[PDB]
């Protein structure tokens, strides 16, 4: 029988390798077909080592398959302890719209056949027939905006880059998700990699670029190789587009996720954030215009242009339009990924969909965004997921990161970790992060001691950090602190 | 056979755009660190100065300034992995090896990485190019068993 054993890090980490080994062993001991596949992750990590088996009805999924439970197979798939039935029919997978991550976990990632059979290469082969302006207007009609920031319409960005003359423009994908809880990019590039290739090719054909780049971290060693193999395999499919893309590995810096620092690291220099009289769009990589975007933004481009922009605008609230993946990690029963339209309350996402906590305890904190995001408690369960409303209710929603902490968590430790992070992760260009962070890390310890001349001091520090810092690594660092302080005062003496 | 390797590496990355970072990656991958005896040739072949080649090496954490132990253990310290008890894993493991966070040795090197993508699998570690998740207080036993 056909076997689908994930090749993702979320599976390899949980021991998918041992599952493979045990399966092959038992098959050698018990004569059988033994057809193994190496798909990606479906987006449900609480059972990531799921051994989907083919059947006339569909594909029946299994739980977190430990090699000790492998012997249970080849006997009866119905009387198995870890039975899930149709993996597609799980209420955690059913409720997802799942557009961008549609063909992620149900195909071999580096298989061109399965990709093409899945409506792949449609966006690209459809765009080349169109013009550089028609594509841009398509993109703009949908108001996709920005997925790694406050949200800037990518249509306007592409327009600005297009209306700028130079012998050689550029395009960059900023997949450097050093934020915590954010693992969507990793999945999308380790599963369905050709989507990124396609989106970048489309974007390059649109803007007017011929050379392209993709910036991967070093903490994602599997994704790098996957993307390399994808680029090397799709060279033929890239030729038709007039587009040569190369992977560039980061070197261990969270601040290299900023557009300026990113393209500064691409240039061979050290990733110090630049000032912003000129925008990277006007003057970027090697002084030439460059369109720098996130992966999730360059993963919807093909879908947007092919399936119709009017469709992608249907999903979402009044201002925010389209589907977003919500990554759910930390202390939580059913973690993983939930792709859906905006307007959903995190109450539903955290109390109903993903149950509660793994420990079984209640939740005291829910941190949207990375460590640059406020600590939203249970009381904010009546707050739907959209950029405008969250940015209005003293917070931030970026790459849709979402962790969870139970009652056995100390907010002091976390508020200290925030500044510790802002300190260890800092280029050192402007003072409010150089000194501000390493002084706030002391002020928090002082607060822990019991001093009263620290809290107002801390407030002033946070305010000057907000209003003075050059980038958001030291302009949003105050948010965790202030949130942990104003939401959980029973932990801060 | 250092000059040879370095020259080969530099020849492999000849003509690229912003080729300092890749060249440094390859150098580190070859030896294990960026030797001060290789700040000059890189600078020369790229047209830079020793100063810039040193600044780039200093800014980035992935570029070792001195070698690590036979084994390496990276252990996230971010929010999610912290949530599901990374501190306990850290304590257990550093008691097992006897090396605190950041404290290196000739045997091992315990350090932080601050994410691996294994956020759902909150407790996450990287042991010698092998990722591990759901690191309970029992998995550490096997972590150290295969890791002398
Ligand atoms: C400290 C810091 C880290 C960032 N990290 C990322 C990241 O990992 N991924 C990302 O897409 N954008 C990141 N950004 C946002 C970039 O500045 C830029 O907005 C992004 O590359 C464009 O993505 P869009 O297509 O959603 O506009 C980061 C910004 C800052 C200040
Ligand atoms: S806030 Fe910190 S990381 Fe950001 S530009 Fe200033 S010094 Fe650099
Ligand atoms: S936060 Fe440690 S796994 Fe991503």
């Amino acid at each position: 029988m056909k076997i689908w054993l994930p090749c993702d890090a979320a599976a390899k980490a949980c021991g998918a390798e041992a599952v493979l080994a045990a399966l092959r062993l038992e098959a050698e001991k018990r004569g059988g077909a033994l057809d193994i596949a190496r798909n990606g992750s479906r987006g449900m990590i609480w059972l990531e080592p799921l051994l989907e088996v083919e059947t006339p009805a569909g594909r029946i999924g299994f739980g977190p398959m430990t090699p000790a439970d492998v012997p249970a197979l080849f006997d009866a798939l119905e009387s198995h302890p870890k039975a899930l039935g149709l993996v597609e029919e799980i209420p955690f997978f059913k409720r997802q719209t799942r557009l961008t991550f549609a063909r992620c976990g149900r195909i071999e990632p580096l298989s061109l056949a399965q990709f093409a059979a899945a409506e792949g290469w449609a966006g690209l082969r459809k765009a080349l027939k169109m013009t550089p302006a028609e594509v841009v207007e398509e993109v703009l009609a949908s108001g996709l905006r920005g997925r790694g920031g406050a949200g800037f319409p990518t249509g306007i960005k592409w327009r600005t880059v297009a209306a700028a003359q130079a012998d050689q423009k550029y395009i960059v994908c900023n997949v450097d998700e050093g934020d915590s809880g954010s693992f969507a990019d990793r999945m999308l590039i380790e599963g369905d990699p050709f989507c990124l290739v396609e989106g970048m090719a489309i974007a390059g054909h649109a803007v007017g670029a011929t050379r392209g780049y993709v910036y991967i971290r070093s903490e994602y060693p599997d994704a790098i190789a996957v993307m390399r193999a994808a680029i090397a395999m799709a060279k033929p499919f890239l030729a038709e587009a007039g587009f040569e893309m190369e992977v560039r590995v980061g070197a261990g810096a969270y601040v290299c996720g900023e557009e300026t620092s990113l393209l500064n690291s691409l240039e061979g220099k050290r990733g110090t954030v630049r000032a912003k009289p000129p925008l990277p769009a006007l003057k970027g990589l090697f002084g030439k215009p460059t369109v720098v975007n996130n992966l999730l933004s360059l993963a919807a481009v093909p879908w947007i242009i092919a399936h119709g922009a009017k469709a992608y605008e249907s999903f979402g609230m009044d201002r925010s339009r389209g589907t977003i993946p919500l990554q759910i990690g930390g202390n939580v029963k059913r973690g993983g990924l939930f792709e859906t339209g905006f307007g959903i309350t995190l109450g539903e996402l955290v109390e109903d969909i993903c149950g509660g906590t793994a420990s079984g305890r209640p939740v005291k904190a829910v941190q949207v965004g990375g460590p640059l995001g406020a600590y939203h408690p249970v009381s904010d369960y009546h707050l739907p997921f959209c950029y405008e409303q969250f940015a209005g209710q003293g917070g931030l929603v970026g790459h849709a990161g979402l962790v969870v902490h139970d009652d056995t968590a100390d907010m002091l430790k976390l508020a200290r970790f925030a500044m510790e992070f802002c300190a260890i992760e800092s280029c050192g260009t402007c003072t409010p992060c150089r000194i501000g962070a390493v002084r706030g890390v002391e002020v928090i310890d002082r607060i822990a001691a019991g001093d009263a001349s620290a809290m107002p001091l801390l407030d002033d520090l946070c305010q000057t950090m907000k209003l003075g810092s050059l980038c958001a690594l030291g302009g949003f660092t105050p948010y965790p602190v202030q949130s942990a302080i104003r939401h959980f005062p029973a932990d801060f003496p | 056979t250092d000059t040879a390797r370095l020259r080969a590496i530099l020849a492999a990355h000849r003509g690229r755009e912003g080729a300092l970072l890749p060249i440094l990656h390859d150098v580190q991958a070859a030896f294990g660190f960026i030797p001060e005896d290789a700040y000059a040739p890189i600078a020369a072949d790229l047209g830079l100065t020793r100063a810039e080649v040193a600044g780039v090496v200093g800014f980035y954490h992935d570029f070792r300034k001195a070698p690590a132990g036979r084994h390496v253990i990276k252990l996230c310290r971010a929010e999610a992995c912290q949530a599901m008890g990374m501190d306990a894993v850290q304590a257990r493991l550093e008691s097992a090896l006897g090396l605190r966070l950041g404290d290196s040795s000739e045997a091992v090197t315990l350090e932080a990485v601050y994410c691996l993508g294994l956020c759902a699998c909150a407790p996450a570690a990287m042991v010698d190019d092998r990722l591990v998740g759901r690191l309970d207080a029992a998995a550490v036993a096997g972590i150290v068993a295969e890791l002398g």
